[PDB]
RNA sequence: CGCUACUACCGAUUGGAUGGUUUAGUGAGGCCCUCGGAUCGGCCCCGCCGGGGUGCCCUGGCGGAGCGCUGA
RNA sequence: UAAAGUUGCUGCAGUUAAAAAGCUCGUAGUUGGAUCUUGGGAGCGGCCGUCCCCUGCUCGGCGCCGGCCCGAAGCGUUUACUUUGAAAAAAUUAGAGUGUUCAAAGCAGGCCGCCUGGAUACCGCAGCUAGGAAUAAUGGAAUAGGACCGCGGUUCUAUUUUGUUG
RNA sequence: UACCUGGUUGAUCCUGCCAGUAGCAUAUGCUUGUCUCAAAGAUUAAGCCAUGCAUGUCUAAGUACGCACGGCCGGUACAGUGAAACUGCGAAUGGCUCAUUAAAUCAGUUAUGGUUCCUUUGGUCGCUCGACUUGGAUAACUGUGGUAAUUCUAGAGCUAAUACAUGCCGACGGGCGCUGACCCCCUUCGCGGGGGGGAUGCGUGCAUUUAUCAGUGGUGACUCUAGAUAACCUCGGGCCGAUCGCACGCCCGGCGGCGACGACCCAUUCGAACGUCUGCCCUAUCAACUUUCGAUGGUAGUCGCCGUGCCUACCAUGGUGACCACGGGUGACGGGGAAUCAGGGUUCGAUUCCGGAGAGGGAGCCUGAGAAACGGCUACCACAUCCAAGGAAGGCAGCAGGCGCGCAAAUU
RNA sequence: CAUGUUGGAACAAUGUAGGUAAGGGAAGUCGGCAAGCCGGAUCCGUAACUUCGGGAUAAGGAUUGGCUCUAAGGGCUGGCAG
């Protein structure tokens, strides 16, 4: 189901030894008023980099972006789009600044396509400074 | 740049010292104290320029080494001391005592007060916090780190102290309708009542400031610095009150002062 | 020296990066502890700050904390049995931190018989012919055996740690830096991670 | 096509000369680690007896080790 | 560098002066028809010219007696656009004052101890913020896994309450 | 000031360049009376340097027994000066140059809830049952010496401290959490029972670890700040004052003022350091690049001041690119700015302000809060000095000045 | 099976058949003839030219013993146990 691995997964908040005559779960709300979904409280996913269940403190650039790859291991790259304004020929010019979002597997189905609101935290790897706050996916909804 | 820096040039100095550029490289780097380099006085700007007891920077050496001057109650020879808001100077021999407010402008003015003004100062809270044995602590803008403070002393609150013990006197809260000054930005010094702070989570609330001729500017919470309550301050005000009167408007009283008094 | 630099690597995009400064000294990398178990060796390092860091090369002597019945004691650490990173720390037995080891088991047994006023371990008929520590077990009032007499309840301890108290050594975990700390600190397994651990090293063995 | 003047081109020469990065080999010096032990001090029970409590003994003028243990 | 409208966004040329691929398909790129609260009122300016509207359920009163509403605050399709504010080192430039004897300058000076300056703008974009909703993108119900309801149950944890004591 | 003129022809109208025209900032030619501002070895050679200087420092307040001076005549040690010299702070600022470096540097904007910080400033400096000054060297000195030579140091003989060490009177009488001889009391038919008093021994205040009773205060949000209990306290140790001199007064061997110096820690100030968003010149005769010897993620450590493939073991197969990746060039340090401009642009920015980098090329480190420091060391590599041939010594892209190099740039 | 159709004793020259040589290293010679160097495997790296198949084991590098360990790769019985 769980740990996989070679170390035992848990949380450094919860003590799980107690006496006896259901493990409880070390949820907290992000802040800056994101509603934390019910996927990171009643879930038994354990994980270190999570906003919701692990320890990492959003602060700093609140972004947004739309989901491109999803093959890494609970991180996605999204991609940022916006228009760069040259002076001279007084127009616009389309580029992109694609970025590796770390994302929480309390958001359990995600597809590609999807608009994330993520948030600016301290580099949770070499090229990760953002987590998945929300997501809120695009047109169609049903097949 | 492998260590911290000890020289301060006359250009890159801070721009409300008023410092010709044509005499010297270099301006009075302020030792480090109470407050920061760029809002702050140096003791040897304000006792060489302003006042010219001092032609160089040897004579405030020949003041300082005397020890006449006495910032806060307190004895201080550092002739590059930064005196910053609300520092109360005192020359105990001549018997003048000058409070340091920020003018009109956002320059520091020579604001002379009466020894009972002397006596007290006002201090902005900048943190609470709870020491080694739940003794609630509380620094103020002036690094006054006061213990046992009143428990309705919260964070943006102004203390007014007494010099010679250094407890609070008594104390002014946060409120909507309070005077206050702008101790920074573009609307520094200007005294005005306060309508609305605007909440923004995660990045800087901005108050919206009105003052007594009836003009809304608005500043971070990072300047505003209550003073009293309505229409009366607790501090002696400079000439003027921190209305800030437009350069047309200038112009205007310029004009009657050299044809009225010619 | 050791560089901890973020710049004499290659770029996301896949470009060698161009070095616009040399090795600084905050860049700063220290050879690794690789803390034995042995009689207690530490050097100190002066560190940015001129703060003291301790190096502990050996130490054999822990201070490992039992969680479920709230009781820490220094205690002899004696054998490692698990090590998650690397499998050659287990060959080569270093101490570095979330390393499973074998603590001495009779400090916290010593406690279990004077808290509860019970044995554990003690084989099927082996009792004490000398007769020191079965004076612990006998003589109360008929009172302040009635204090104890409500402890005795909710006293049985999991079966799973029975085993590593008649054996005289428990599984222990270390939770403090010994590369840093110049120290062993850590905390006894019970529950479902001791549960883990022991099929984890149970695996192997056979 | 024949004379002169100048500028580029191909060209056998397994051409030549300067750099730049770098594979191998050897590898100075510093740093860490395990040692090491040139040396320099403690301390002890005896011997000649002081000096003072009554042979115990508080400190010393000295010779001597099993260099006894111990520090740098 | 200007003259160079002889490198062109403003702002050039391509029948013959130099120049349109031999033809069509075609992916990025670029660009994309019309369509959705409009009139009319309403008091006061002097037949006409402004204000306000086709929005809602923690906290004070001008209060009446499970309540008849206005005052401060958590809130309400997304973005570009424009408007204002915040925040933005001086120096330089633009500029205000001032007879360095004029000027370029500089920050000083003026009146018989006093008075008085040492302003002010500009500071592309990117981020922050609050108005405006035309223009241009974008969202919603069509296997109804629809809006508004008041209803009837399935389970968990506080407190308003069980005389102390479980 | 939103501008044009000459030249293809026998002559004409065009396209189109060439040539004139004005500014600017380098060189140079000829010429020169006054006065006021004033750039100046950047371009080529981040080429080489003889000589001199450029970083030293004491008040009443760490340490004076130099007679080098000196007041006193005989004072219970010490008047005042005083070279040294040891202590402890500075030398990591400044100054110079632009060699490298193209999302790097840097600019605006934000994060440190992810760290460190000498000093300044304000707190705390009898909260911990638990000694009227304690050890023994060492410099200057004295007296002996070695080498041609260095800001070389040896052997011997003294003596100091805020250097190096060691340590306790006081507060001190207790208070508080386990452990428990026995004590107050009846209930009921004696056992069960409902609450209190206590002879003890132990543990005692801020760092490492784990726990819950919890969560006094705060945050947009903490595994926050505090509070409670069980242990640990690194011989390469967290403090818990053997320091100094101004006036010295109270009281019958105690009390007391005014300041230096010093101190673990907290909060400041100066910062620094790593990260967030967006932004750059030419190039396709550079179209795919990265990854076994980390490339992009996961996990658990190591190391670091801290976050992180920074590094190591296991895994996963990712990461970037026509919206120009990757590779290459640049007479490329970046920006504030500068020249020219109707309006839009074009070109320049080594150059006094901010940030960066380097000290002939690389590499490594000692001390310190802070250098990967070069007017500090340790090696190699070029260049080069004195030599009695054994050995020492050196880093002007600091101010002057000399050589070279040049179209090109100042007084030892 | 009895050393190839015989034994014994010596250890001269010159032979035939093996080997090794300091320093140099083709100067020897018609001519590197003869001899010598290289050699297996595993992991790197691989040019001109090309009939695009090759060239190619191009050229050029590194490692290799013994011992004690770890990791991964399978079947039978009613995501697990034996």
């Amino acid at each position: 189901d769980i740990q996989t691995e070679r170390a035992y997964q848990k949380q450094p908040t919860i003590f799980q030894n107690k006496k006896r005559v259901k493990l409880p779960r070390y949820y907290k709300n992000i802040g800056l008023g994101f509603k934390t979904p019910k996927e990171a409280i009643e879930g038994t996913y354990i994980d270190k980099k999570c906003p919701f269940t692990g320890n990492v403190s959003i602060r700093g650039r609140i972004l947004s972006g739309v989901v491109t790859k999803m093959k890494m291991q609970r991180t996605i790259v999204i991609r940022r789009d916006y228009l760069h304004y040259i002076r001279k020929y007084n127009r616009f010019e389309k580029r992109h600044k694609n970025m590796s979002v770390h994302l929480s597997p309390c958001f359990r189905d995600v597809q590609i396509g999807d608009i994330v609101t993520v948030g600016e935290c301290r580099p949770l790897s070499k090229t990760v400074r953002f987590n998945v706050l929300k997501v809120t996916k695009a047109a169609g909804t049903k097949k | 740049a492998r260590g911290p820096k000890k020289h301060l040039k006359r250009v890159a100095a801070p721009k409300h010292w008023m410092l010709d550029k044509l005499t010297s490289v270099f301006a009075p780097r302020p030792s480090t104290g109470p407050h920061k380099l760029r809002e702050c006085l140096p003791l040897i700007i304000f006792l060489r320029n302003k006042l010219k007891y001092a032609l160089t920077g040897d004579e405030v050496k020949k003041i300082c080494m005397q020890r006449f001057i006495k910032i806060d109650g307190k004895v201080r020879a550092d002739i590059t001391y930064p005196a910053g808001f609300m520092d109360v100077i005192s020359i105990d021999k001549t018997g003048e005592n000058f409070r340091l407010i920020y003018d009109t402008k956002g320059r520091f003015a020579v604001h002379r007060i009466t020894p009972e003004e002397a006596k007290y100062k006002l201090c902005k809270v900048r943190k609470i916090f709870v020491g080694t044995k739940g003794i609630p602590h509380l620094v103020t803008h002036d690094a006054r780190t006061i213990r046992y403070p009143d428990p309705l002393i919260k964070m943006n609150d102004t203390i007014q102290i007494d010099l010679e013990t250094g407890k609070i006197t008594d104390f002014i809260k946060f409120d909507t309708g309070n005077l206050c000054m702008v101790t920074g930005g573009a609307n520094l010094g200007r005294i005005g009542v306060i309508t609305n702070r605007e909440r923004h989570p995660g990045s800087f609330d901005v108050v919206h400031v009105k003052d007594a001729n009836g003009n809304s500017f608005a500043t971070r919470l990072s300047n505003i610095f209550v003073i009293g309550k309505g229409n009366k301050p607790w501090i002696s005000l400079p000439r003027g009150k921190g209305i800030r009167l437009t350069i047309a408007e200038e112009r205007d009283k310029r004009l009657a002062a050299k044809q009225s008094s010619g | 020296g050791i560089s901890r630099d973020n710049w004499h690597k290659r770029r996301k995009t896949g470009g060698k990066r161009k070095p616009y400064h040399k090795k600084r000294k905050y860049e700063l990398g220290r050879p690794a502890a690789n803390t034995k178990i042995g009689p207690r060796r530490i050097h100190t390092v002066r560190v940015r700050g001129g703060n003291k860091k301790y190096r502990a090369l050996r130490l054999d002597v822990g201070n490992f904390s039992w969680g479920s019945e709230c009781c820490t004691r220094k205690t002899r650490i004696i054998d490692v049995v698990y090590n998650a990173s690397n499998n050659e720390l287990v060959r080569t037995k270093t101490l570095v931190k979330n390393c499973i080891v074998l603590i001495d088991s009779t400090p916290y047994r010593q406690w279990y018989e004077s808290h509860y006023a019970l044995p554990l371990g003690r084989k099927k008929g082996a009792k004490l012919t000398p007769e020191e520590e079965e004076i612990l077990n006998k003589k109360r009032s008929k009172k302040i055996q009635k204090k104890y007499d409500e402890r005795k309840k909710n006293a049985k301890i999991s079966s799973l740690l029975e085993e590593q108290f008649q054996q005289g050594k428990l599984l222990a975990c270390i939770a403090s830096r010994p590369g840093q700390c110049g120290r062993a600190d850590g905390y006894v397994l019970e529950g479902k991670e001791l549960e883990f651990y022991l099929r984890k090293i149970k695996a192997r063995k056979g």
